[PDB]
Parts: C-alpha cells; structure tokens; sequence
C-alpha cells in the first residue's frame, strides 16, 4: 500500500496498477485528482488543449462569485463554495454543478434523439405507395 | 459598455403613446387594474415552461420570473410612477394602512407598468457591478419575454373592446385632482 | 436648489440636512404628507444609506455579499434589489433611446433544495416527452390522411 | 420513480465518496464535462475511479450519461522529435 | 533606485511556462519562428501609428521600435538564452559564416526572447546612468506595448503539443543535442 502525495488516500500498488513506490521522480498524483491538463479531441488542428490556471500570489488573486447561477462559463478554474488581472476563480455553489451537469445531459439527449428520428423519417422523406408496413407493426 | 436592449417596435409605441395620455389627458389606470401583474408574469412561468426541455432552463425561467415580481415590489415606490400617478399611489398606502394589510404592487397594478419597468431596466444594469456574462442573461429572459408579450399584446396592452371606458387602461380624472397633483 | 429633483420641477420642500438637495413631499417613497413631518432631519434615501453603513466600503462589499447570499431564491436580481433602497426616488421618465427611434416628441432548506431540484426535472420531462411525442404523431401524420399507427398508445 | 435516483444521485454520490476534499475533485471533474473542456467517454473513466465499487449504482450512471461501451495512446516513455533533426545521415 | 513594470498576469504566466519547457521539459523553440520579433514590432508599430494623430508621439513610437530591433541584436547572444538554447543559438551562427550571410536575431528568433528581453528591461536600465525623464520614457512606453502585447496573446503564444502539433512554438531535444549543449 502507498498513499497518495497531494489527496493522502491510501492505495494498493495493485488497485491503481502500478509497478513501484516512485519515490524518487515526482510526486505520485493519485488517480481520483482532478486534470490539470485536457487535450480534447475536436472530431471536426486536431485537438483543442485546456490547462488550470497557475496559482497566482494570494493577494493578486480575485475570488469571483458570479450572479448567475446556471450556465457560467468557468473555463475550467473553480473553488467549490460550500452552499490586468482576468486570472479570476470562479466560485460555484455545489448545487449549480447538479444543474449544469443535468442541462447538459438532458440537451444532448435531445439532440441525439432527434438525429436517430430524422434520419428514419429521412428514409421516409426519399420515399407512390410508402408499403412500410407500419400498419403491421404494433 | 452600455447596456443594449431591443424593445420590439410595437411596444416602443405602446408605452411612448401610453406616455402622452398620462401628461395630457391626466387620465389614471382603475385600481387594481383588470389585468393583474402576477397573472400577466406567473401565466410568463406556465407556458414557457412546457417549452423548455432542459432542467436548467426550467430554473433560469422561474429564477428571473419570481425576481420580477420581487422586483417590481421594491422599485414600484420609487421610480416607475408619474407626477400625476404619485398623488394616486399616495392614497393607496393610506387605503393598505386603513386596512393594516400590507400593501402589494404586484397584485394591483397592472402589465403597462411592468413593461415600463422594462424599459427603465437597461440602464438601471448600468449602476450595477455584475459582469458581462450575467448581464447578458438577464436580457437575454428579458427580450425573450417581450417576444411573448407580441402573441398577447392586443390583449391587454392594445385596447380589446375599447368602446368601454373599462377596457381602457387609463381614466380620465377631475382637473382639481391634477391641482393636488403639480403640488403647488 | 429650487427644483425638486423626483419632481422635476419647483416644488415645496422637506429638506436632509446633510444634502443640499431636497424633494417635494408628493413624490416621497412612503408618502410624507406635508400636514404630518418627520423630526427636523428628513434624511433622505441616498443620505440615509451613508449613516446606515457609517460610509463604509468593507461593511458596504459585506452588507452587499451578505445580501447576494440571503436571496439566493432570486439570484439575478440581487444587486438591483440591494441598489434600489439607496437611491432617492425619481420620477419615471421615458428613456431616451425609446424617444430617439420615434420621429416627433410632444413633451419636453434541505428538502428544498432536493423540492427545486425535483419539480424541474419532473417539469422537464413532459416537455421532453411531449417534443418527441409531437415529432411521433408527425410520423404518423407524414403517412397521409391516416395515422400509420392508426390509434394512441 | 426513476426520477427519485436522479434527485438523489449526488447524495448517494456524496455517501460513497466519504472525505470532502475527495468529493471536490468528484465536483471539478463533473465540471470539466459541463464545460465542454472534458470528452464524455473520459468523463466516464474518470467516474469510474470513484464510484467503480458501487455497481448497482456505476451501472445507473453510465445509463444516464448515455456511455456506450463496444494515436492518442502516445506512451509516457517517448517523445517526438523534429522534423529536421531526423536527417542526419545513414551510409 | 528600482524600476517597476507591470507585466500583465498573462504574459507573466507565459513566460513561467517558457521557463518550463526549457529547463524542466528540456524542448526549445524553432528558431525560424513564423512572427519573428521583426514583424512583431512591424505590426505594433503599424497597427499604433494610425491610432494616434499627434506627431510628436509618432517619433517616440518609431524609435522605441526601432531602438528595440537594434538592442536585441545585441542582446540576445549575452543574456536572452538559457543554457540548453546556447547550442542551437550556435549552429545558427555556424550556418549563417557558411551562408555568407551575417545573422540577425530579430530575423530568426520568436516573439517569447523578445518578451524575455523585456523582463529584464528594469534591471538593466537600474545597472546604467541614465535620466529619469528616459526611466519612465521606457517603462511607460513598453507598458504601452505589453497592453497591446496583450490583446494579441491568442495568435502568438498558442499552446501546442509538440509531439504532435508538429507546428508548436518549442520542439524537443535529442539526446545527442541535450549532451553537449548540458554536458
């Protein structure tokens, strides 16, 4: 067992697989941290790269708490709320996270669900008689 | 920079004509008006909401839909009434004192004045210190509302019926009245 | 000054003493009838702020995030409400952008939260259903002049 | 009701994960994804280091994200170089 | 006494960065850099010159450019590399004598030693005698220049993987190159 070297959260050098102690490189970043490095895929330059904030200096740093609760877009730099300096953390309510991550899912549920039906009435758009057999399925 | 807001071009003349008749025919909305605040604001709440599909755009619409009722309360006594409307609002307090109940713009007046409201509100964000992101939601509800105040707005801001003083918005008044009025 | 600044004309007075500025009693944000005054001070809105804070920026950003944090019911609408009580009352007046289109111009808790969270989902799920139910009856409806499934399920 | 689970699914998530500051990065991450700065499938993945345990309740999740199961694989050993550096000659 | 510039945060966290990538990550920057400190300054210079009318201000804007190209080329061979970047600087100067060509920094080199000459610009006008008056001629003038350095941070200092951009800014060592250039 070792543990991590920022969470503290003992691991097994078997659950994370993981050959040896690294004690010597650098810090072991447990997995169960956050990213501090994205490289995002586009699907359509072939990818996209996010990377935190660096940490300034305490006083130069402005802590913001946005007005709006939904939908902010925090571009990945956070501190979580209990309930030229545009280096700014957003601070965000645990609860906006819950609704953000929802409106998310519940959008492209819908989208997805309107491609899938487009497509079969598409089918039906190329389409005298449509002899589908609709009228048969029940 | 300075806020934009687009009123759309109907309601551009509904309140600047609504503006003239105040002035010069001194005429005063019968209170509590025939078409509430609320019903007109909490009705806003009951449709658009069968349209929005996403859990967040159902909490952004009662979210800036309830502040407006609070808004309203609040900023009634201070800036959204006229000269003439100021002598009938004092009365009022009066009339909610006799009855010790307190008194509650929202559910007396009537839509013109929140659309008034409206009007005044792009500059009022200017006082303020929100940032742009949450500025552009809160025109962004406040144009979308205006695009549903377009289906309704020969309802109860144009005149529906307007043969009846009634269904007219705003009565004439007695010239004493506007005496009491200018104050002096 | 002469004119009254929420009636925008000259009008009889009831004056804060600690600003030159004063208003006419008709245009009072609670009514202040002439016949019944206030103690000599008349403080008005904008100068009652002040002494209320003691003229304090950090009790000020305070009192505001202190403000922000209690209405979280209405959120967006937190600094127009704490901005709106200190401001004295004003006359409403057309603002000039809505004039400037015109040609003319004639005068011149826990379960709560879960509650909230609840009510959205469930409102949200019709509207989902009732979307893709309509794009479904138009399948139907694209067979002409009958529904292919001919019934409702 | 399947929407009892949704509404609760932050606190069945909050249970599991125990320690706050674990429960944090649970957030961060969640955020990443709401943000567009996240792929799905490596929201998933990354899910998976936490609530991987509970089945019952990893199963719901990767039902309501949508996840469906069945190059970039650089390595952490090598590094590319330039282009021009390869030429160096071969007799 | 001590001169102070105000380095705006998001050139102040790019160079941390340059400074990572040189010394940690051992990767240097492709010395033939597509904006070059040249057109860097041609750009500012031009884009600056139509904004403002009076001209009196024109002639301090004209030579702070061009004073910047000449310090460069001098300065950039005694202290804008780092250690691992001496060798690459090297070979440029190795191909330029058999090009016939003589080397121009401003020609070759990047946007980011441009940048790094202008951290360093407080401490080496403390180290001179110079007036006041010129002391915050300068700072005032480049601070001017970061602001508008700024606004075009996007399209200058892009974050790319070198290991597959293939166009990023810094491209990595050999093993050969790091040993002699270290060793």
């Amino acid at each position: 067992i070792m543990t991590c070297d920022y969470c503290q959260t003992p691991w097994h050098l078997d659950c994370v697989p993981r050959a040896s102690f690294k004690n010597l490189g650098s810090k072991w970043k447990c997995p169960l941290h956050s990213p501090t490095k994205v490289y995002k895929k586009i699907h359509h330059v072939n990818y996209k790269v996010w990377k935190k904030q660096r940490l300034i200096n305490k006083k130069n740093q402005l802590y913001y708490e946005p007005l709006q609760k939904i939908g902010y877009q925090n571009n990945g730099n956070i501190q979580i709320i209990p309930t030229n300096q545009d280096f700014k953390i957003t601070q965000i309510d645990e609860n906006s996270i819950k609704y953000d991550f929802f409106d998310k899912i519940y959008k492209s549920k819908m989208v997805q669900k309107r491609k899938l039906f487009q497509f079969q009435e598409s089918l039906i758009d190329k389409l005298g008689s449509q002899n589908g057999n609709s009228e048969d399925n029940m | 920079p300075k806020i934009s807001l687009q009123i759309p071009i109907k309601l551009k003349s509904v309140l600047v004509d609504d503006w003239e008749y105040v002035t010069k025919d001194k005429k005063i909305c019968r209170l509590p008006a025939d078409v509430t605040v609320e019903m007109v604001l909490n009705k806003y709440e009951h449709e658009v909401s069968q349209e929005l599909e996403s859990p967040g755009s159902q909490s952004q619409l009662s979210e800036y839909c309830a502040g407006l009722k609070l808004y309203f309360d609040k900023c009634l006594g201070n800036m959204l009434l006229y000269r003439l409307e100021r002598l009938q609002y004092d009365e009022l307090l009066k009339k909610s004192s006799k009855d010790q109940k307190p008194l509650v713009p929202i559910r007396i007046y009537g839509a013109i004045h929140l659309l008034r409201l409206i009007s005044v509100l792009p500059e009022l964000i200017s006082s303020t210190t929100m940032d742009l992101q949450s500025c552009q939601l809160l025109i962004k509800q406040t144009e979308d509302f205006l695009v549903w105040l377009l289906m309704h707005v020969d309802e109860y801001f144009n005149d529906k019926d307007p043969n009846r003083s009634d269904d007219a918005l705003y009565v004439n008044t007695s010239s004493q009245y506007e005496g009491v009025a200018l104050g002096m | 000054e002469d004119f009254c600044s929420a009636c925008n004309q000259s009008g009889s007075f009831l004056c804060c003493d600690t600003c030159p500025k004063s208003f006419h009693f008709l245009c009072l944000d609670p009514p202040i009838d002439p016949n019944n005054l206030p103690k000599g001070d008349w403080h008005c809105n904008e100068c009652k702020f002040k002494i209320f804070i003691n003229n304090s920026m950090a009790t000020l950003k305070k009192i505001e995030s202190n403000f922000i944090k209690q209405n979280n019911n209405v959120k967006i609408f937190a600094k127009l409400l704490f901005n709106i009580d200190s401001h004295n009352p004003k006359q409403f007046q057309l603002p000039n952008y809505i004039k400037e289109t015109f040609p003319a111009v004639k005068t011149g808790d826990e379960n709560s939260i879960k509650y909230d969270f609840f009510d959205k989902i469930y409102k949200s799920k019709m509207v989902q259903k009732r979307k893709l139910f309509q794009f479904q009856e138009s399948l139907i409806d694209k067979l002409v002049s009958n529904g292919s499934q001919n019934g409702n399920s | 009701i399947s929407l009892n689970e949704e509404v609760t699914f932050f606190e069945k998530a909050k249970r599991y994960i125990g320690n706050k500051h674990l429960y944090t990065e649970f957030l961060k991450i969640l955020n990443l994804y709401s943000q567009d700065i996240l792929d799905l499938d490596d929201l998933v993945e990354k899910v998976d280091f936490y609530l991987g345990s509970n089945k019952e309740l990893f199963t719901w999740f990767k039902n309501f994200v949508g996840y469906q199961e069945k190059c970039e694989a650089f390595g952490p050993s090598y590094k590319r170089l330039p282009k021009s550096d390869t030429f160096m000659p071969c007799s």
